[PDB]
């Protein structure tokens, strides 16, 4: 074995101690400790002082020397090590302790997300539970953008309803008429014209851009999404003027 | 052992670092022997070193601390109006520094007590002591000799650990020990040990002075020997902070006596459970923070948090005997901690962006762009809406529409958590008073509050989105993929790739400085106007209250306008008409002095260094032509010096053309 | 993409090759210097254009220049990475 | 030199060749790029290394390969493994068809290495100086580029 | 010019003292483009796009 | 046991005791045991919450029904209830009828596992060997104890509240 580390006197180093030294330090670096590792001291110590050698220390170089080693409480425990060997396995697997952030820090929520996606080196594959997850995966599906089944006017006639009905609260409340008698046609123009900027963006986008993903097959480029934008300007229109008949009626 | 502690390298500057072993052919070495001289990581020789001159160097610092505080309690003992301020400090302003009579500097001195005259202090030592139980000079000289003694100790120790540590030792890494000794002995059995310093000398001296002996039969009372006044002599039941002293206006010693004691307690107690507490989960930290700037890091983080914390309790958590009333103190407490607080959180981020460099990072760098991607919405969310709402309430102002403003009289944003927040203090349903001047009243928060709340949240967020993303991005990015091998500090990789200025860790600490600079400026000045506004003032018999601002703050601090005009300019008029001022001269000079250092950085700011490279070369033309010739060769600054003093004078300027403003009208208005 | 041009005074280093992030220069036989070498730059498009070529030239004034072309930029010479300009 | 037979990163899922690697966001943006650079090399021992795109690495014994969006991550993971006493790694560019193109070491050997064969592209034959004038060449083929 | 526009009231001078805060909030504005140069900015914008 | 090994493991007072003093689950199939546990979870969830919303709201916080009604509401939650606007209660009706809707039927929950209404399946391990992760049946276990806990204490609010005060 390793001359250094038999018959090691007790008072150097304890036995305990030195065997949990041994376990935290590789097993490649025994022969040769490294420098500024508890090993290494332990060699250039015993080495010196022992049953053959130098039997006797002044006081003050033995308190320095206690002070360089360890104290059997500052290394880790086999628990601890394995901890440590199988956090970085799981790391350098592709895998991940999921973890949720918290007040400044994190919960270990006990749970292992395979975190490297279907293609490992691409950086938008990464699957997250917000993204990947079953529920987020369905929810994403069947939104009226990518529901299938759904003729291009049914997803902007959605899309559409869904924006003019939300739009018109914020004018018809907290906007410059909102204590006027009607203070809610005003609102409903302010969301109609809303709607429509945000349609004619849209068509401008159709018209530049011209997405090809809603088209059906031999037909003008971008004429899907262009029908969808249309449709969403109706869309606008009559969820506006629902939203309003609403508010008035009731 | 010490035969090798040798002066043979004073002479030899820049031996530390084996890149300056070149000797000084340029200008430019001068500044990089500057810049390296702490950086011990990158400095000749082994690990050892690194460990020796950190330590000897924190106790060098320790001892410059004692130093000034040895200083200090010398010029209270021997240099200033510390007797009549005992006597009386609602009329007697504190003054321990004094201005020789040269230049006319004389005028700088001011009327504190008829027989002293000289520098209104706002350090609030003379509070210090008071809750100290110091009452003769000689109690203060016997502080002052202790301070120095600790200096001359702490100086001999750094002095020897650079040869009592050696390669072998070890008791720095040993982080279960110092954790251990540190928690239990300072946080717990030195709290106990000043618990009985207050039992035993303040209790016996401050409910005598509080008594009304300021006599305290000189020594025959006030020299202990008072064991007929019982520990708790006047707690007064109740709870500790809902009944303030009526006589020095804050909380009894008592009280804090029995806090020190049990937080010295509890403290003995969490070292005796750390035996056996929650871990295996931090574990992964526990190991890879093992390293000198990340624990740097932490601490730094850790000391600006207490800091901001210690900032916000010093003003209306009064603890200290007749310090609220005291307001230019008071003001001072809380905004040099505010500063400090900013500061060492930029030192935090910046040793984190350093550890990353040379150490390994943690599995948080991996998801970066969602971290980085949602910081950066979230601050683009609370900028376009907390500034806004003054930048819409402004506009519609100038139209003339205040029904359409956010106000209190009009559409207004309740401050909900913080209205439902009543269970902080829980005082009794009014206000407390000394003498003419108002020492806590509750600050009724409304909709400007809520806004320059959100202010604040944002401005926070900007400076962690720069402080986050300097520190995520330092090893690698998508634009630089090699940003490891370019070290910590760097100007750019080049003009390329559209150019690449700016993308080391070191450049996001320095756009960081500007934007905390920028974060707690509005902090202070949300204090500065809110205290005069709506805390601070002077009081009618008839239970009227007529504070410093008049209740600006709820009417105009909610357009820019407002703070333009009622805070910088109106509230101004005391720093700017302060000259042939006795007291308030040299805040009217560093006010002007303040603008012009901030002024001044902006030409480091917008410049390169290759105009200035050109001139200096023009110039050295006509040194050439008479021959004289510099053979250490002029160089203009290197970009990240540039960069650097721009940011150093940047925050020099403004800090003091604040310090300047806040001071001179706190002091005048006292 | 830029433009970078290698001069007669290049004397053979291969600093220049080394220092670039991209392997736009290679070195290249020649009889006009004691080292028989001289820089050359056959891959100018994958140029980003970061200079380090150029801080690493030790001649007098540099035997390798490279010209910035803002008006030329390629996805190659600016680096994308989000997107493809292909 | 023959190039190798790279395959489209997307068609290449659970490759044995692919050193096992941490994975994070700053891989190669899928679903809006289709040009990708793949770096290939042989190691002698699974010796761990940093990914150019974040995260750390641990390579193969035998063959390795690993895909990114930029010549330059390649050519950084190129100088990272050079370090470590690892040569013939190639660097090949993959176009969106699948078309593979052989780019590090061009003709087998490195660029700082003087090889037969090569000759100075883009030389100029006079010190740096010795460029004509800007305004000399005005509205000739040379208009702003002396 | 400060007094132009308050809660007490606007004078005639009220585009004159907007003015006067939004030249000052353009004057500002420009000193991140001096002082903040690109590569932070480029890697800000490479976060955005990625989101 | 056989079929009733699909929920092994989770329950009893230590986490591998089936408790069933009555033999609810013997004799049932594996789907009819899986779904007696989605109703388990369901209820227990609910509970959770509902027992956090009670105390928030039995202390003095209830703001929307205090800024709705404009007036400090009843600190008993359950007289808090008849206070509270009847458009209110109506809105708090379909925001559920929305969620248990968006659940079923757009975004089923799997067949093996009918209480996964995140859907962690698709992204979670759950058979691997770590310690510092792999504790997810642990954490099941804190779920559903924690859940059974909240169901018997919900129960003795309401029950005391409509009796005892
Ligand atoms: C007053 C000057 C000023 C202003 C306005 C800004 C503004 C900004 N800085 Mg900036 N900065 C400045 C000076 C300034 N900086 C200086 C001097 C430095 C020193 C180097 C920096 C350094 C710096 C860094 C390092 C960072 C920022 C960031 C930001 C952004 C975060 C805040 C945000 O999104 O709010 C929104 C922007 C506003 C201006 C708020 C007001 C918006 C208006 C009032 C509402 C909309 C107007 C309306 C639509 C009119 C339409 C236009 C009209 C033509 C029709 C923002 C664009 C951070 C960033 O981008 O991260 C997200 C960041 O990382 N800055
Ligand atoms: C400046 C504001 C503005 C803009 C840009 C648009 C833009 C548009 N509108 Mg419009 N609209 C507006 C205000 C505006 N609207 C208002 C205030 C009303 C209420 C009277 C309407 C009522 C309206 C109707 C009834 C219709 C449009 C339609 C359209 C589209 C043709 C186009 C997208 C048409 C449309 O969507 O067809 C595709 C259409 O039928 N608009
Ligand atoms: C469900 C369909 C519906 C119903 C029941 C009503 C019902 C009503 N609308 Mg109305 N409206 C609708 C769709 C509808 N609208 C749409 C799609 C538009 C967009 C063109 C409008 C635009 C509109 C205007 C501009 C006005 C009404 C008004 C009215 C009221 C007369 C009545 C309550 C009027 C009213 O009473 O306003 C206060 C009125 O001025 N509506
Ligand atoms: C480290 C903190 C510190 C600071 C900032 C100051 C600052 C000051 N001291 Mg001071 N002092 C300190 C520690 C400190 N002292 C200590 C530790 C002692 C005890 C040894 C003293 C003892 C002391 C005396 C006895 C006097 C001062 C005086 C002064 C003032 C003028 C100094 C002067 O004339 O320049 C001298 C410059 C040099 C010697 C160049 C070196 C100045 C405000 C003087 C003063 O306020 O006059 C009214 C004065 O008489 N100090
Ligand atoms: C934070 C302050 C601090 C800390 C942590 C230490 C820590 C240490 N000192 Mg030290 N020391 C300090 C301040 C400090 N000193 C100061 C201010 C002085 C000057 C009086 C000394 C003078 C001193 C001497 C003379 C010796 C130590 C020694 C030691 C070591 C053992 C002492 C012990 O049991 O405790 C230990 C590493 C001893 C040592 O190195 O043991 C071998 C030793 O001989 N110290
Ligand atoms: C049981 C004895 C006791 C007593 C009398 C006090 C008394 C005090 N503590 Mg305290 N404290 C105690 C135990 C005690 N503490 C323990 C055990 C802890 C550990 C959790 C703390 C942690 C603590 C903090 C963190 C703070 C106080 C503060 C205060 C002061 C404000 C009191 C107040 O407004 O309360 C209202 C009820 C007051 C002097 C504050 C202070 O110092 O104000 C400046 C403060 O920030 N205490
Ligand atoms: C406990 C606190 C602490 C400690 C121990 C360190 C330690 C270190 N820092 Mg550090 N830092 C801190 C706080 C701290 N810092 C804070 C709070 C900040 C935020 C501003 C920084 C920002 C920072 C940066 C940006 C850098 C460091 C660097 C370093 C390293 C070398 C420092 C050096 O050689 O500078 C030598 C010392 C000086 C040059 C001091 C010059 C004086 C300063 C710059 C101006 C101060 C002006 C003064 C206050 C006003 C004058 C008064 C006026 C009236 C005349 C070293 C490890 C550098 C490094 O490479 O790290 C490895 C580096 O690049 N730090
Ligand atoms: C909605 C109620 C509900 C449902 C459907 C389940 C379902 C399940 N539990 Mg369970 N449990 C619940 C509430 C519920 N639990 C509560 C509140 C507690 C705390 C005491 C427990 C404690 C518990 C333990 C300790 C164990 C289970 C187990 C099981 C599984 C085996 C099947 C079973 O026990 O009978 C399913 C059928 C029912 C529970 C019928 C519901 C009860 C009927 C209707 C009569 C109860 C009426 C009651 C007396 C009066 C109501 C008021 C009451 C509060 C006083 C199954 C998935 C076992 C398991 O899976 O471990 C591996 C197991 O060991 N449970
Ligand atoms: C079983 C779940 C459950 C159910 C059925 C209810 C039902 C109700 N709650 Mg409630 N609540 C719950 C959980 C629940 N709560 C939880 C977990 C909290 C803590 C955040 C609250 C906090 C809360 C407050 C503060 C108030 C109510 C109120 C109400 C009543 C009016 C609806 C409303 O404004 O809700 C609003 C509910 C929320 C804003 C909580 C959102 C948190 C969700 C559950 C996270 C998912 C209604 C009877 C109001 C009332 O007047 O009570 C009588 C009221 O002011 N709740
Ligand atoms: C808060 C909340 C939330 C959210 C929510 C939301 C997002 C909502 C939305 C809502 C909405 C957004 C709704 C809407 C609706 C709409 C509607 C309901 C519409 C309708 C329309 C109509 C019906 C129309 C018709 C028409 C047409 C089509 C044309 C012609 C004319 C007429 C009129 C006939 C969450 C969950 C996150 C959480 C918490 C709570
Ligand atoms: S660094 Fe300059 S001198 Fe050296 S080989 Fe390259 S171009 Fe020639």
């Amino acid at each position: 074995k390793i001359a250094y580390l038999q018959d090691i006197p007790r008072t150097i180093v304890e036995k305990d101690a030195l065997e949990l030294i041994l376990k935290n330090t590789p097993k490649e670096q025994w022969e040769n400790p490294p420098e500024d590792s508890y090993l290494y001291t332990v060699k250039a110590f015993a080495e010196m002082y022992g049953p053959g050698k130098a039997t006797k220390m002044g006081w003050w170089d033995y308190y320095r020397l206690k002070m360089d080693m360890p104290d059997t409480t500052r290394l880790s425990s086999e628990r601890e090590l394995q901890e440590i060997e199988e956090y970085e396995k799981l790391m350098m697997s592709g895998k991940v302790p999921f973890a949720v952030p918290g007040p400044s820090g994190y919960f270990f929520t006990g749970f292992v997300t395979q975190w490297k996606g279907k293609e490992p080196f691409a950086g938008d594959q990464v699957i997250t539970l917000t993204e990947n997850g079953l529920f987020a995966k369905q929810f994403l599906s069947a939104l009226a953008f990518y529901r299938e089944g759904l003729k291009p006017w049914q997803r902007g006639l959605e899309i559409g309803m869904a924006h003019g009905y939300f739009l018109i609260g914020p004018f018809t409340s907290l906007g410059p008429l909102r204590n006027t008698p009607e203070a809610a046609t005003v609102g409903l123009l302010c969301g109609c014209a809303i709607v429509g900027i945000v349609s004619i963006g849209g068509l401008i986008f159709g018209s530049t851009i011209k997405p090809t993903r809603f088209d059906k097959d031999g037909d003008k480029p971008g004429a899907g999404f262009i029908e969808m934008i249309n449709w969403h300007a109706v869309g606008g229109l009559g969820g506006a003027g629902f939203a309003h008949a609403l508010i008035t009626v009731f | 052992i010490f035969r090798y502690i040798n002066t043979t390298l004073w002479a030899k500057a820049g031996h530390f670092n084996k890149a300056l072993s070149k000797g000084a052919k340029t200008t430019t070495w001068i500044w990089n022997l500057h810049d390296y001289a702490h950086d011990f990581d990158i400095q000749q020789r082994s690990t050892g070193l690194i460990a020796r001159k950190v330590f000897s160097s924190n106790l060098a610092h320790l001892s410059l601390v004692f130093f000034w505080i040895s200083g200090m309690h010398l010029h209270g003992a021997y240099l200033s109006n510390y007797d009549i301020w005992l006597k009386d400090p609602k009329s007697i302003t504190p003054s321990s520094h004094l201005a020789y009579s040269l230049i006319g500097q004389d005028i700088l001195n001011s009327y504190t007590s008829e027989y002293f005259s000289g520098i209104t202090i706002t350090s609030g030592f003379f509070q210090l002591y008071r809750s100290e139980g110091i009452i003769t000079q000689s109690q203060l000289k016997y502080a002052c000799a202790t301070s120095l003694i600790a200096t001359l100790i702490c100086l001999s120790g750094s002095y020897l650990h650079m040869q009592l540590m050696s390669k072998f030792t070890s008791f720095y890494k040993k982080f279960q020990s110092l954790s251990q000794d540190h928690l239990i002995i300072i946080f717990g059995s030195r709290s106990t040990s000043l618990s009985a310093h207050q039992i035993h000398k303040m209790l016996p001296a401050n409910p005598l002075l509080d008594s009304g002996i300021s006599k305290p039969s000189i020594l025959q009372v006030i020299s202990n020997s008072l064991s007929y006044t019982l520990a708790l002599f006047s707690t007064n039941l109740s709870s500790t902070g809902k009944l303030l002293n009526p006589s020095t206006r804050s909380v009894f010693l008592s009280q804090v006596a029995a806090h020190h004691k049990t937080t010295g307690v509890v403290f003995i107690t969490l070292g005796l459970i750390r035996f056996l507490t929650m871990y295996k989960s931090q574990f992964s930290i526990l190991t890879s923070y093992i390293d000198y700037h990340i624990v740097l890091s932490i601490n730094l983080a850790l000391i600006a948090s207490l800091s901001i914390i210690v900032a916000d309790h010093l003003t209306r958590t009064p603890i200290y005997p007749h310090k609220s009333t005291s307001y230019p103190t008071i003001l001072c407490l809380s905004i040099h901690h505010a500063w400090l607080s900013g500061f060492l959180i930029i030192g935090s981020g910046a040793h984190a962006s350093i550890f990353n460099l040379l150490g390994s990072p943690t599995s948080e760098i991996r998801h970066r762009d969602p971290i980085y991607s949602h910081l950066i919405w979230v601050c683009i969310a609370i900028g376009l809406h907390s500034f806004s709402l003054y930048c819409h309430n402004d506009t519609l102002e100038a139209l003339g529409r205040p029904e359409d403003i956010f106000h209190d009289n009009s559409i207004q944003l309740k401050a909900i958590f913080a209205k439902q927040s009543f269970l902080r203090a829980e005082l009794q349903p009014d206000i407390e008073m000394l003498d003419k001047k108002i020492i806590r009243i509750t600050q009724e928060l409304g909709t400007a509050d809520f806004i320059v709340h959100h202010i604040h949240a944002f401005t926070i967020h900007v400076t962690l989105l720069i402080l986050s993303k300097g520190v995520l991005y330092a090893r690698n990015s998508r634009f630089v993929s090699d940003k490891l091998e370019l070290g910590f500090t760097y100007p750019c990789d080049g003009p390329g790739r559209g150019g690449t200025c700016q993308i080391s860790p070191w450049d996001h600490l320095f756009s960081a400085v500007f934007w905390m600079y920028n974060c707690l400026n509005v902090v202070t000045f949300h204090y500065f106007w809110k205290m005069q506004s709506d805390v601070w003032g002077f009081v009618s018999i008839q239970k009227h209250i007529s504070h410093y601002s008049q209740g600006d703050f709820s009417v105009n601090s909610i357009t820019i306008n407002g703070w333009l005009r009622n805070l910088l300019w109106s509230e101004a008029s005391q720093v700017i008409q302060s000259y042939a001022l006795s007291s308030i001269c040299p805040y009217g000079f560093i006010f002007l002095i303040g603008h012009f250092i901030w002024a001044f950085s902006l030409m480091f700011l917008f410049s390169g260094r290759a105009y200035w490279q050109e001139l200096i070369e023009s110039i050295l033309w006509s040194h050439h032509k008479l021959k004289i010739i510099p053979h250490i060769q002029p160089r203009a600054l290197s970009i990240s010096q540039g960069r650097a003093v721009g940011f150093i004078h940047y925050t020099l300027g403004g800090i003091g053309s604040t310090w300047a403003f806040i001071i001179s009208r706190l002091l005048v208005l006292t | 993409s830029h433009a970078v041009k290698i001069y007669d005074t290049c004397i053979g280093c291969t600093l220049c090759v080394r220092a670039c992030p991209t392997d736009v220069l290679e070195m290249v036989p020649a009889s006009i210097n004691a080292a028989k070498q001289v820089a050359s730059s056959p891959r100018v498009e994958d140029c980003v254009g970061c200079k380090r070529c150029e801080t690493a030239c030790p001649t007098d004034f540099l035997s390798i220049r490279v010209y910035l072309q803002d008006n030329e930029e390629t996805q190659y010479s600016l680096g994308l990475d989000l997107v493809d300009w292909s | 030199v023959v190039a190798e037979a790279i395959p489209r990163p997307e068609d290449l899922l659970d490759s044995p060749k692919f050193p096992m690697f941490e994975g994070s966001t700053g891989g190669y943006m899928s679903r809006s790029t289709r040009e990708r650079h793949a770096i290939t090399w042989t190691a002698k021992g699974q010796a761990k290394f940093e990914m150019p795109t974040g995260g750390f690495a641990i390579m193969n014994q035998g063959e390795n390969l690993c895909y990114f969006r930029k010549k330059e991550q390649c050519i950084a993971l190129g100088k990272q493994l050079r370090k470590m006493k690892i040569e013939n790694y190639k660097i090949y560019r993959l176009k969106k068809d699948g078309t593979v193109i052989f780019m590090h070491p061009a003709d087998g050997v490195f660029p700082e290495k003087v090889n037969k064969g090569r000759v100075q592209v883009n030389g100029r034959p006079f010190t740096i100086r010795g460029n004509p004038q800007q305004s000399e060449l005005k509205f000739t083929k040379y208009q702003g580029k002396g | 010019l400060i007094h132009g526009y308050s809660t007490l009231g606007a004078n005639d001078l009220s585009v004159q003292s907007w003015s006067f805060l939004l030249t000052h909030l353009a004057w500002a504005s420009g000193f991140m483009f001096l002082i903040s140069w690109r590569g932070y900015w480029q890697e800000l914008i490479d976060i955005i796009l990625y989101i | 046991r056989e079929a009733p090994k699909v929920l092994a493991g989770t329950g009893g007072p230590l986490p591998e005791s089936f408790w069933d003093p009555a033999g609810f689950t013997n004799n049932k199939t594996d789907e009819e045991l899986l779904f007696y546990r989605a109703a388990e979870l369901k209820h227990g969830r609910i509970a959770m919450a509902a027992v956090v919303g009670w105390f928030t709201n039995a202390s003095g916080f209830h703001y929307l029904g205090d800024l709705w009604l404009k007036k400090p509401a009843s600190d008993n939650p359950i007289e808090a209830f008849n206070q509270l606007s009847l458009l209110g209660v109506f809105q708090m009706v379909f925001f559920i009828g929305c969620l248990e809707w968006l659940t079923t039927v757009p975004c089923p929950p799997p067949k093996d596992a009918p209480w996964d209404v995140i859907g962690m399946s698709d992204v979670l391990e759950e058979d691997t060997d770590e310690n510092p992760m792999a504790e997810y049946k642990k954490i099941q276990m804190q779920e559903l104890n924690n859940s059974r806990l909240a169901m018997v204490a919900i129960i003795g609010l309401i029950v005391q509240a409509t009796t005892t005060g």
